[PDB]
């Protein structure tokens, strides 16, 4: 339960090999965001209830490649950090690292929060 | 919703138009390629569809205190010439005349430490 | 600015240990006055005068002093905090012309005295830091002049 | 400069030269015109670092004219231009260390003689002491010198100005100069380490001091007392070695023979003990009349 | 006066610290 | 956040120096 089994896993792999049907490799610039929005079963996330993990997922997933593309070997790991509790099960250099990247990200996701606020008073005012 | 959300669901929604089983065709005309369950729970915040309401349901499916996440001396204010040149200059389309519209809207008193809150109060006057 | 140009050392040492008693109860007026008269300038006045008594000097030889008493008092006047000497302080730093002799009389105190815990010396220059915070929070277009006086 | 120095040097060790340099470096330094205060101070300095020690030992005009050089100098320190503060702060740097102690034995010898105007020297000393520690600006053979020259000037019971336009008997008046001295030991001794115990040399000088600090300082109506307990709490604060070294000689003097002096008395005593091995026999038992005077001189 | 409170807060600090040094047994 | 990496940079680094002057001494 708080590492993905092989349940999950293929899960994961039925899932991915339903949302990238046109067998390359990669996952275009008009469907990343559209990926996350139907897990269910042992990982169900609704659009409800979690919007605060859903936008700093939704921050997480664009911005490694500023945009485009992800691969098969990146959004996994992301998710296998983010499914399991990090305070204890990891080691100093990546814990570092990782909560330089999470406050940075909070920090991040603080301000694209209150720029969309400020675009909203732009046009709630006018 | 914005002119580009209206016209995008517009052509993306009158292409299938009432019914339930076009709902994944509409939205695999539109990107995904979802499941039943993903379906269902669609259908389960509120087969009948209309127009709004497939707005509604995509757009859910992507206050006083946020002002301090641009203040850092905690004294409640925010200086004005500071809220200026980052509120008009960091990022996106505000232009001139109506950030002066928000100036003279935001700083009626004049003081050089804009009250935020007083900003917030007239905003929700209506 | 007459009673302490008032030449006499002692009624001013009088006057500046009334200043320390009254320095001693700037906590508990908020409730002390009258409930509902709450709802229906001595720091900048008071510092000049200190640093030219210091420079001032007489032989006084019946157990009391001048400088001496005066740096003593200066310290207890400051032992509290050193931001109780800075948040009724900064208020009354917007005038230039004044402020270079007053950033000078800053430099004399401590060129007098020179021994100081070094506790206020580093918060002193953490609310350095924080005069740059309130620069980030009015950049203007001046530097030099603040750069100088730091330095 | 290197060519004009001994020339200078042997105009000012006649009569009628050193008021004409007086007054030359008063119109050049007294000036309403900052760039005569900062011309005066690059040639006052320039003829500080071309001088020599033994040199001067024989004239006395030439040591006091020399000595409103050097004083002059150091009062530029602090004036209110800061350009001409920073460049007698760096140009202070750049002097070599032999002409810095004759610039400090000829004011010195212009402390020893005249009477009237060590109000203001010791304070110039202040600052030399604040800006040039390396050279031995005060040291114990400093002190012991002025110790025997305050007392030929209190036990024995001129024709020169006045050098305060370069800034601007037997009880009370020399006794409040002995003190203010005493005040300017106390920062000497909080401020450096000063170890005359390291080295073989300053061993009686430092000896001496210690014994007529006792001597002269052991009468409840001077103003020796209460500062002595507001320098030596800072002093326990700061210094360590020496301070364990003189602690009991100070408990020794505390009641030899009050609001405030309280105050910082009860300081004295709380730093006593906060790191400091006290403990013996025949001394500690006074403690506890120590708290007898807890309710002693509360009674 | 707050002097001798603060006296007795300091007593009070220092034998805290330290039994020791104030009335071990005594 | 940094600290890290500069430990082991100059870990290397101090071990190229003692290869060197174990190289040139002998």
């Amino acid at each position: 339960d708080q590492l993905l089994s092989y349940n999950d896993l293929r899960h994961f792999q039925i899932i991915w090999n339903m949302v990238d049907d046109k067998r390359e490799g990669v996952i275009p610039t008009f469907r990343v965001k559209f990926l996350l929005r139907l897990l269910r079963g042992r990982l169900e996330v609704d659009l409800d209830k979690d919007k605060l993990l859903f936008k700093h997922m939704c921050y997480e997933m664009e911005r490694l490649h500023n945009g485009g593309d992800v691969t098969f070997h990146d959004v996994l790991s992301m998710l296998s950090y983010r499914s399991v509790d990090i305070r204890k099960s990891l080691q100093l250099e990546e814990l570092l690292a990782r909560e330089q990247l999470e406050y940075t990200i909070e920090e991040e996701v603080a301000k694209q929060t209150i720029r969309m606020w400020l675009k909203k008073c732009l046009k709630r005012i006018r | 919703l914005t002119e580009e959300q209206i016209a995008e669901f517009k052509e993306a929604f009158s292409l299938f138009d009432i019914t339930t089983k076009e709902l994944g065709t509409v939205m695999r005309s539109l990107g995904q390629n979802p499941t039943e369950a993903e379906l269902q729970d669609m259908i389960n915040e509120v087969g009948t569809i209309d127009f709004p309401e497939f707005l509604t349901m995509m757009a859910r499916k992507m206050i006083r205190e946020a002002f301090r996440v641009f203040d850092k001396d905690g004294n409640g204010y925010i200086s004005a010439a500071e809220l200026r040149h980052v509120m008009t200059n960091l990022g996106e389309k505000l232009t001139d005349e109506e950030v002066d519209e928000m100036i003279r809207e935001a700083d009626i008193d004049g003081d050089g430490q804009v009250n935020y809150e007083e900003f917030v109060q007239m905003m929700t006057a209506k | 600015m007459s009673e302490f140009h008032h030449p006499e050392t002692v009624q001013r040492l009088n006057a500046v240990l009334k200043f320390h008693t009254l320095w001693r109860f700037r906590y508990q007026v908020w409730p002390r006055m009258e409930e509902g008269a709450q709802q229906i300038a001595c720091i900048c006045a008071a510092v000049l005068p200190i640093v030219h008594l210091m420079e001032d000097g007489e032989v006084r030889e019946d157990g009391v002093a001048v400088s001496a008493v005066a740096q003593q008092v200066l310290w207890n006047c400051l032992i509290e905090d050193p931001s109780t000497v800075l948040r009724h302080f900064l208020e009354k730093l917007t005038i230039s012309n004044r402020q270079d002799e007053l950033m000078y009389m800053l430099r004399k105190l401590l060129l007098n005295i020179g021994d100081f815990p070094a506790q206020t010396s580093h918060i002193l220059f953490n609310y350095l830091v924080g005069l740059i915070m309130y620069f980030v929070r009015t950049p203007c277009e001046w530097g030099m002049d603040a750069i100088s006086a730091t330095l | 400069s290197s060519l004009a120095v001994p020339l200078l040097l042997h105009a000012l060790s006649l009569p009628h030269g050193a008021d004409i340099f007086w007054t030359i470096i008063n119109g050049n330094f007294n000036s309403k015109d900052w760039k005569m205060r900062f011309e005066a101070v690059e040639k006052v300095a320039v003829i500080c670092r071309f001088l020599d020690i033994h040199s001067v030992t024989k004239n006395h005009l030439l040591k006091y004219s020399l000595a409103h050089a050097f004083c002059c100098f150091l009062t530029a320190v602090e004036d209110v231009n800061p350009a001409v503060a920073t460049r007698a702060g760096l140009l202070l740097d750049t002097i070599k260390r032999p002409a810095l102690q004759g610039l400090c034995l000829c004011l010195d010898f212009q402390f020893d003689t005249v009477v009237k105007d060590r109000p203001t020297i010791l304070s110039k000393l202040l600052l030399l002491h604040f800006l040039k520690q390396d050279i031995p600006a005060l040291s114990w053979e400093f002190f012991v010198n002025r110790f025997e020259t305050l007392s030929l000037e209190a036990q024995l019971h001129k024709s020169v100005r006045s050098l305060r336009d370069s800034v601007k008997e037997d009880a009370g008046i020399d006794h409040q100069t002995v003190h203010q001295l005493i005040t300017v030991l106390m920062k000497f001794m909080a401020k450096d380490e000063s170890s005359a115990e390291s080295d073989i040399s300053s061993a009686k000088a430092f000896n001496t001091v210690k014994r007529h600090l006792y001597v002269l300082l052991g009468m409840r109506l001077s103003t020796c007392f209460n500062a002595f307990i507001a320098g030596i709490a800072q002093v326990m604060d700061y210094n360590i070695n020496l301070g364990k070294h003189l602690l009991p000689l100070v408990v020794q003097v505390l009641k030899y023979c009050k609001p405030h002096i309280r105050q910082m008395w009860l300081k004295a005593l709380l730093v006593i003990l906060y790191k400091y091995p006290y403990r013996d026999c025949d001394i500690s038992k006074i403690l506890l009349h120590l708290i007898h005077i807890t309710v002693n001189t509360l009674n | 006066e707050e002097t001798l409170g603060l006296a007795i807060v300091v007593l009070s600090t220092f034998i805290h610290l330290s039994p020791d040094l104030a009335a071990p047994l005594l | 956040e940094d600290s890290e990496i500069k430990m082991i940079q100059e870990k290397k680094e101090q071990a190229e120096m003692k290869r060197k002057v174990q190289e040139e001494e002998l």
